[PDB]
RNA sequence: AGGAGAGCGUCUGUUGUACAUCAACACUAGAUACUGCUAAUACCACUGUGGAGGUAUAGUAUAUAAUCCCUGCCCGGUGCAGUAACAUGUAAACGGCGGCUGUUGACGGUCCAAAGGUAGGAAAAUCCUUGUCGGGUAAUUAUCGUCGUGCGUGAAAGUUGGUCCGACUCUUCACAUGUCGUUUAUCUAAAACUUUUUGAAAUAGAAUUAUCUUUGAAUAUGAGGAUCGAGAUGGCCCGACGGUUCCCUGAGCACCUUUACAUCCCUUAAAUCAUAA
RNA sequence: UCCUAUUUCCUAGUACCAUUAGUGAACUCAUUUGGUCUGAUCCUAAGUACGCAGUGAGCUAAAUAGAUACAAGGAACUUGACAAGCAUUAC
RNA sequence: AAAGGAAAGGUUAACCGCUAUUUAAACACAAAAAA
RNA sequence: AGGUAUGCAGUAAAA
RNA sequence: UGGUUCGAAAAAAAAAUAAAAAAAAAGA
RNA sequence: CCUUUUAAUUGAUUAUGCUGACUUUAGUCCCGAUAAACUACAGUUCUGCUUAAACUGAGGAGUCAAGUAGGUACAAACCGUACAAGGAUUAAUU
RNA sequence: UGGGAGCGAAGAUAAUCUAAUAUGUAGCUCCGUUCAUGGAAAUCAAAAGAGCUUUCACUGAUUGUAUUUAUGAAACGUGAAAAAAAAAAAA
RNA sequence: UAGAUUUAUAUAAACGGCAAAAAAAAAAAAAAA
RNA sequence: UGUAACGGUACAAGCUGUAAACAAAGG
């Protein structure tokens, strides 16, 4: 009998690091989800208002993402919505969401009632495919995505694995000496045009040498991170919001088809 | 039961993880303790409800409420503006007590109405005879707290503690202490004898708990006579094992004024204590975050479309610099805001006096930029860069800050109220220039 | 004994049986005090 | 495993335990 | 027998129980457990030594040994 | 077992109810005018009214019969497990029990409130959930549709996830033609077509039912495991006859309530294990003979060298178990129009 | 155990030929504790070796007195 | 023996909740039988008769029936 | 623990801790029987619990077991089912499956019976001093194949087989071989001898306790006769029926069986109120 | 006036009880040197930039337990290839 | 496939609960009712 | 995949 | 760093122990 | 003393008797795995096995037992020893 | 508590065995012992009589029950001990 | 009987339904002590 | 009532309760 817990746990676990090394890999990229995407969608749903809005107002679009195909959504924000469309954009997709909801509500509880059906089908068609422009069959993960873009290859992660500064200028008090690849993502489910992805250096990863140790031989955006994701010109805020049947990556802007932007 | 392979693999590997968190969860918790204090002698025996009507309420209920609200961060505007029109209507009828509970309600929640402390503050001259040590230690510390000077009031509260020494709580004295030396209150006379009276207080009276609080560098500079200087800094070397991060870095302000400006008794210390302090110039004493705020991003934007290059919020010595030029390092710049100085005035606060003088006499050159004439530009950026310009074309300021010229709390208002309006219009048009607004969609 | 018994067992100190023996370091007739 | 499983009083319903916020 | 009071190990504690067995030795209370495995402290609850101004006080621990036969002699004229 | 929800909550002998109601209108009287709205909706709607029997089940199963991006990338999995087939092509969901409408699973271990072992041969296995399944059908006239089917470890047949149209879930037994996408319902109203549950006075005879109630609105207890149903051979107003598997012929109440279609899962009894470890994970325990223990243990015991039984088979409670019929014979038959024979008797004759 | 409750007597009924002396683990102790002294300029192994009534001064023996 | 050897075990907890002093209370033996660490009902003499040069002043025989404030 | 084979169990497993690791038990599967749900069965406070929060593709009971081909005849007996009772049914229900004679006898006679043991194994884990013939050997009470000669076995209380398997019982070939004719050399020791340290045990009626030959409660260190210089130490076990943990019987005990007897519990058969209509 | 917001937030001295933080079955047990040796794991090791541990003295008898090496023969042994033997040997 | 965690706590949401409630500690700081 | 630092009640969702 | 404490969850009570002494007028 | 009586449960070479003491076997069996040196002018014996770092922002990756098993004079004694803020900011004093 | 109440065995005798004895005993639960148990006749007896209840001796190991073993302070009665009936319609 | 007199010994029984925790909503719920 | 645990006392099979062997002379 004993009550010793925390860091004075008594279960003898295995010191192998071989073992250890099985159980990360199981812990992590085997690690079963019970959510669903819809359900990520949700807890994110007071940054993602107006997606949100749009697959739980627009029919068919909820039964398409609940689907238990693998699959890959990219969200963007209400921010990203914000900046990158234009105004009255903005205007037109908030008025069409609120009159899908609308019309639901009205279920809930001439000419002129015959064109809401028209109307009706016209919007829900629209708004379907700006939705589904965004899911991407197979589940692509963060990682999967950086190696594709060929991070993590010491062949090509030039760039990307030397990155210093002028350190001086920044960390003066310690220099007084100085003192004097485009991968491709198979096209979304309501296109035909594959997504292309890349990678970048952040405007963070300069400033590793000036604190760490290293070994080397011899606007810009504030997200977090050493390497920066992007996606369609988009770019991945927060990743890997793994679910059951797929994975919801947050982007800045939004991925609008050729179709639904206007030529002139 | 048992668990198909699968499952007992994923399940242990959840286990393993599950415990590396935790592991790496407490790694940072030095400073956690499963103990924990709590004060509560001074809440008062009686039940009150803070929305009832103000019309029902007398100062023994007022004063209760305002110190509950306050306790309970139920900070809300009309609320505690129904809380001042009462308290000034009952101003005639309120004993010291519950103009200290009032006081310190209104300090704690920094609630910076001044015309409610200037309206009580003559009934509290009036009744000092009467005052305790709870309620003038509140007074001092909700003035000083919210900048509310008076130096008069302020002057016969330390001589009423001074009258009732024989009664005055340590902490309290100390605290009045402190507040008078912050509000720069006290004439020669007087300080001469708080200093003799404190001096007896920490000999006899307070154990180290009670005596880190005296350690406040700006009443070591301008308030405490020479032998309770001595005194102060070599009981800090004896006590500094039951210290906290602050009083750490008062000691050490301390130390570098009494070096800078008072090098004969800086060597009238024991060497002892001199390489105690030498020692703890060398520590990592824990700041705590500090930013630009809205006037100081304004100024930094004006400095650099002008051309000057400079950092932002840095710690030099045991001081923080608004601004420090690169090309040349001494060259500094202190954006003034409205609670560097006092409310309705243009003087300047002790600290900042103190840091100005410390920093002129060890090299910076300072240039100091005023909110009063800054807000006056408005949103134009020509004119805040030849505002900049000019002011860089002209002598660094004395080692001594002057006082600006006189103002009013009415004047006060008004600049409140325009620089709230630069703010909201900055931040709009800083977004809007953001914000792209390039993709039109064809869905009409 | 074992917690299941435990549970429905009693105290000794629940019923009289402690008062209705003469048992004591004298033998087997205790004259409590006061008689 | 639960060793008082069959008691009368095993999982009642109901007790000041359960019930403090009943009026 | 192996285990409990025999053989001079007396009433257990804590020092010769597992890690859970929870004994103490007499101590006051000065606070409650939080529900999240916290001790909030009250000060209220120290108990309060009352000690007098000894400073300048005439008494001592004992007595001298001559206040016997004064105080004898000053009890015999009064009994004669 | 009773160590779920308490005796007070489980045991009723006389359901005052059969409509679950969850009425949507302010007043009683607009809630009737609903409920009656609801039913002619559900009456219109409805327009299969013939038999559904085995040669229609036989026809809708051939219907159904006749009509690489999708993975983890990047993830190489095990060295050599793998899923049978991949989630988007299993018959069953290949997911987790929703958690809100199932709990764990209390294993008794074949042991009583005395502790002692009552049901022998019983073993932990593998742990399992509990799962609330609708046996009742009570919410009438709203339609609802089946999202996926589900494996089940205390059922011999698959569940079915139902999504009423007001956004409910619940599990029910799924028919052998079920399939996703199924719309279902409870009704007097409803036509006759596999899922959906009516009384048994509204089923045309030669109708192939399961999930039968023996008293109305206390949940369906009657043809449970997979691929079993029953027929239906005659009607009266008060009484509907039921041919069983078993090949038992009874009356049931005209009220009480039953759904159309097989069981889902006939291929249950096809499975092979292949190994005693398969029945180990299952929760069985080795049977050991009568005849191998010694004569203090079993009547069929002892002799020196093997023997044969002896005597008449008897179980170990010396007992006749090869004939000798247990039933009570001064319990009435009461709705029992015939029970089976010896299924020696039933295939000879 | 110093209360002599165990059954480590029994053994000590049969004779063994020897014991190990565990020097190498004993020295390692002595000269920790010898260090320890030495650091503050006291010789605990000299005081140990002094003769009943023999006065030595620093570092000095036999040899000093020989060539003294 | 089959691989490691097992004996009867020294469990602290077992022993305590099992043998201790309310777990013999809950026992049903022969509580007439002296116990040393444990509860019996052997009674005692209690206090003896004094002698008759000793102080009555001193002389004490009752702890609980005369317990007043 | 290789190559080639046989027997028993299919197999991986369980297994008597401390004389039995096996051919014993279990096992995947094929069957039979009961059970309509407050199910049967089990626990035996019984309006309770497990069964099962399951519902005849389920649960329980009893055999036989995994793969292939097969699984003969008998309802006379016993049990069970069936019916008011019969009739009748049920053997993968418990069980059973001939004798004396004529023509080596296809084919007859006669008695008996419910049926008279079928197919297939077969000198076998059954029979037995080493059955006939063949391979291996110089020599084959062994082993394999074969005959069906002798004794016989025998069909889900299962018959005959294919492959693979076993700390199982056996046959054979090969290998370097101290297993052997038959033993030797060197070295070490939880081996022995001396010494230092240090110290038991089983046993003991008493002993100053010889060999031959005899006698004797019948195989004597002690009794008759004859003969004979003895103590310790190292070794060896001829004797001292050497010392200490198998067989019969009692007006003794314990466990097991049931067409031994008696009693009790249960299930039937009933009875009795609740109970008025 | 192009950072997704330019959002004040360090450690209130801290109830009671446990702990010898290393080698090591360190437990039950007892012919109990606590600690070496007898097995995996735990430090990108020329065994981890000198670590942990090391118990009276003698002495050619045989017998025994082992280790090594056996000429030529090669199972002739034995109930039985039990036990042994092979699985090293120019480089 | 043999079909596998949800009590308390933290996060987010919602919230007309409450000193059973963050120092009478401190730092920072263009900052806020009504009119 | 127990509970982490103003603390008692209290609903939902979930790497 | 653990126990304690909330949960698991337990009168399934570790004799000489506690957030556990008659329980708010508490005199701020 | 003698006399009379005594219910003393009154006589022991023996119950593989009971509780003990003391002999014989006998000075016999029993002695666990690797060991040396510490010096008449410098040093580094040999062997078995290899987690022996003890701050580098991280309580140094566990549980359990010793009812205190590595403190201390060639001690089977006396005395002493588990500090969660690690107290020596003792770069002091001299 | 060999007193009183409830439930209630076997070893032993019967030379096995059954009844009966052991025994209404042991264990278990409950009363708590003269300030108690009990009790002032719808009693017992003979055609005469006794006079609540209780204890002792005799009648007597009788008449009985058990029918191989044993059990049996029987009833009436006789000689003694103790002796009691009932304050009390209110005030 | 001058004062003082720690802790354990699970006690609202100086008391009344039984029944866990010296006494627990009705019912389920069951008894030779 | 009885007993015990700790503590004090000659570190105790005695005595004793933090007032732990003694107040007897108080407006």
């Amino acid at each position: 009998w004993t009550r010793a817990s925390g860091m004075r746990n008594p279960v003898k676990w295995t010191r192998d690091w071989e073992v250890l090394n099985r159980k990360v890999y199981f812990a992590f990229d085997e690690r079963e989800i019970r959510r669903s995407m819809l359900d990520a969608v949700s807890a994110h749903r007071k940054t993602a208002s107006l997606f949100h809005r749009m697959i739980n107002a627009v029919p068919g679009v909820a039964h398409a993402m609940s689907l238990p195909g693998p699959h890959t959504f990219f969200l963007p924000s209400d921010k990203a919505c914000r900046d990158h469309l234009s105004p009255d954009s903005l205007h037109a997709l908030t008025e069409r969401v609120a009159f899908l909801e609308e019309q639901q509500r009205q279920r809930v509880g001439g000419g002129t009632a015959a064109a809401i059906a028209d109307r009706v089908a016209k919007t829900t068609e629209q708004l379907r495919t700006f939705v589904l422009a965004h899911l991407i069959p197979g589940e692509w993960r963060m990682k999967t995505l950086l190696l594709a873009c060929g991070a993590g290859d010491p062949r090509r992660n030039g760039s990307l694995r030397y990155q210093d500064t002028d350190r001086e200028l920044f960390a003066p008090v310690m220099y007084a000496s100085r003192l004097g690849s485009v991968f491709l993502l198979p096209p979304p489910q309501s296109t035909d045009e594959p997504l292309p992805v890349w990678v970048q250096a952040s405007r963070y990863a300069a400033f590793l040498p000036i604190t760490t140790s290293t070994n080397f031989p011899r606007r810009r955006s504030t997200v977090g991170g050493a390497l920066h994701l992007w996606v369609g010109g988009a770019l991945v805020t927060k990743g890997d919001l793994r679910a059951h049947n797929g994975v919801v990556h947050m982007i800045d802007k939004p991925l609008i088809p050729v179709q639904l932007l206007a030529s002139p | 039961g048992i668990l198909r392979p699968r499952e007992r693999l994923l399940l242990n590997a959840l286990k393993k993880e599950a415990d590396i968190r935790y592991r790496g969860r407490r790694m940072h918790k030095r400073f956690r303790s499963w103990a924990q204090q709590r004060v509560r002698h001074y809440w008062l025996p009686q039940k009150v409800c803070v929305t009832s009507d103000p019309q029902l309420m007398d100062g023994s209920y007022i004063a209760a409420c305002v110190q509950k609200a306050a306790t309970l961060r139920k900070h809300d505007l009309q609320l505690w503006h129904g809380f001042s029109k009462r308290i000034l209507e009952l101003a005639d009828s309120l004993t010291p007590q519950q103009m200290g509970y009032i006081f310190y309600g209104y300090g704690k929640s920094l609630f910076r109405h001044e015309e409610l402390y200037r309206g009580l503050l003559p009934f509290v001259a009036e009744a000092l005879p009467e005052f305790h040590s709870h309620a003038l230690m509140t007074v001092a510390w909700a003035l000083e707290r919210v900048r509310v000077n008076d130096r008069a009031v302020v002057a016969q509260i330390a001589e009423e503690a001074l009258a009732k020494k024989d009664l005055m709580r340590p902490a309290d004295f100390i605290k009045i202490v402190n507040c008078v030396a912050r509000m720069g209150a006290a004439p020669p006379s007087l300080a001469a004898a708080l200093s003799a009276e404190l001096m007896r207080v920490l000999d006899e009276k307070c154990n180290a708990l009670l005596f880190r609080g005296a350690v406040d560098h700006v009443a070591v500079a301008t308030l405490y006579s020479d032998p309770l200087r001595l005194y102060l800094l070599e009981r800090f070397t004896k006590t500094a094992i039951c210290c906290r991060p602050m009083h750490y870095q008062k000691a050490f302000q301390s130390a570098v004024a009494i070096r800078v400006l008072h090098p004969p008794v800086w060597q009238q210390l024991s060497k002892a204590v001199r390489n105690f302090y030498i020692r703890l110039s060398l520590r990592r004493i824990p700041q705590r975050a500090r930013r630009p705020s809205p006037l100081h991003w304004d100024v930094s934007n004006a400095l650099a479309k002008l051309g000057v290059f400079h950092r932002n919020t840095f710690q030099w010595g045991c001081f923080w610099i608004d601004i420090g030029e690169i090309d040349d390092r001494r060259q500094c710049w202190f954006v003034d805001g409205p609670s560097d100085f006092y409310s309705s005035t243009n003087e300047y606060t002790e600290a900042n006096k103190l840091q100005h003088r410390i920093l002129s006499e060890l090299g910076w050159n300072i240039r100091r930029v005023r909110w009063n004439d800054w807000v006056q530009l408005g949103t134009d950026m020509d004119a805040k860069v030849e505002y900049l310009r000019k002011l860089r074309e002209r002598p660094p300021w004395p080692a001594i800050l002057t006082d600006g010229p006189s103002s009013s709390r009415q004047e006060m208002v008004a600049n409140l109220r325009s620089a709230r309006d630069v703010q909201r219009a900055l931040k709009e048009r800083r977004e809007k220039n953001r914000q792209p607004h390039s993709l039109v969609m064809n869905l009409g | 004994i074992r917690p299941r018994k435990k549970g429905m067992r009693l105290d000794r100190r629940r019923s009289k049986k402690q008062y209705k023996h003469g048992r004591h370091v004298g033998g087997w007739n205790y004259r409590w005090l006061g008689s | 495993v639960r060793p008082n499983q069959g008691r009368n009083d095993y999982n009642q319903v109901g007790g000041k335990k359960r019930g403090q916020g009943v009026q | 027998a192996k285990v409990g009071p025999s053989k001079g190990r007396g009433p257990l504690l804590a020092k010769f129980a597992p890690v859970g067995f929870k004994k103490g030795f007499g101590a006051i209370g000065l606070g409650r457990h939080t529900k999240k495995g916290f001790f909030i402290i009250n000060t209220m609850l120290v108990p309060m030594f009352k000690v007098p101004d000894l400073s300048n006080c005439k008494l001592k621990c004992y007595v001298a040994p001559d206040t016997y036969r004064i105080v004898q002699q000053s009890f015999n004229k009064r009994e004669l | 077992s009773s160590s779920y929800l308490p005796r007070a909550a489980t045991h009723r002998n006389r359901v005052a109810f059969q409509l679950f109601a969850t009425p949507r209108e302010p007043t009683a009287s607009k809630a009737a005018a609903a409920a009656r709205a609801a039913a002619e909706a559900v009456a219109r709607s409805s327009t299969v009214s013939a038999p559904f029997t085995v040669q229609k089940q036989q026809r809708l199963l051939a219907l159904l019969a006749a009509s690489d991006l999708f993975r983890v990338h990047g993830l190489p999995g095990f060295s050599g497990f793998r899923p049978s087939s991949p989630p988007h092509l299993s018959k069953l969901f290949r997911g987790r029990v929703s958690r809100h409408l199932s709990c764990r699973r209390v294993n008794h271990l074949g042991r009583n409130n005395s502790g002692r072992i009552t049901v022998r041969f019983r073993g932990a296995g593998h742990f399992r959930r509990l799962r609330f399944v609708d046996y009742k059908r009570g919410r009438k006239d709203i339609f609802g549709t089946v999202l996926r089917l589900e494996y089940d470890p205390n059922r011999s047949a698959h569940l079915a996830l139902l999504q009423y149209d007001d956004g409910v879930l619940s599990y029910i037994l799924a028919t052998e033609v079920t399939r996703p996408g199924d719309r279902v319902v409870a009704s007097k109203h409803a036509s006759i077509a596999p899922g959906n549950c009516l009384p048994l006075g509204n089923i045309p005879v030669s109708t192939i039912v399961h999930n039968v109630e023996l008293r109305p609105g206390a949940g369906g207890q009657i043809v449970r495991a997979g691929g079993c149903y029953a027929t239906v051979v005659a009607k009266d107003r008060h009484f509907v006859t039921l041919k069983l598997s078993s090949t038992e012929v009874r009356r049931f109440p005209a009220d009480c309530w039953a759904t159309v279609g097989q069981v889902s899962n006939a291929a249950h009894a096809e499975r092979i294990r292949g190994k005693a470890g398969v029945s180990y994970w299952m929760g069985e325990r080795p049977r050991t003979r009568g005849k191998a223990m010694n004569p203090v243990d079993h009547p069929h015991g002892g002799g020196t060298g093997k023997k044969g039984l002896k005597r008449p088979p008897v179980s170990k409670w010396g007992i006749l178990c090869k004939g000798y019929k247990t039933r009570a014979k001064k319990k009435p038959l009461g709705l029992i129009v015939r029970r089976k024979k010896a299924n020696k008797l039933i295939k000879k004759f | 155990n110093k209360v002599r409750t165990d059954k480590k007597e029994r053994k000590r009924a049969f004779p063994q030929r020897g014991f190990w002396k565990k020097q190498n683990f004993l020295q390692v102790k002595n000269n920790t504790v010898r260090l320890a002294f030495a650091v503050q300029g006291v010789d605990l192994l000299k005081l140990k070796r002094l003769r009943w009534g023999e006065v030595r001064k620093g570092n000095t023996g036999w040899w000093t007195d020989d060539y003294r | 023996w089959k691989g490691n050897w097992k004996g009867p075990q020294r469990n602290k907890w077992k022993w305590y909740h099992r043998h201790g002093y309310w777990a013999t209370r809950k026992k049903l033996i022969d509580f007439t039988k002296y116990r040393r660490y444990g509860y019996h009902e052997r009674r005692g003499l209690g206090k003896p008769r004094m002698q008759f040069w000793e102080d009555p002043s001193h002389h004490k025989r009752l702890k609980k029936s005369i317990r007043f404030w």
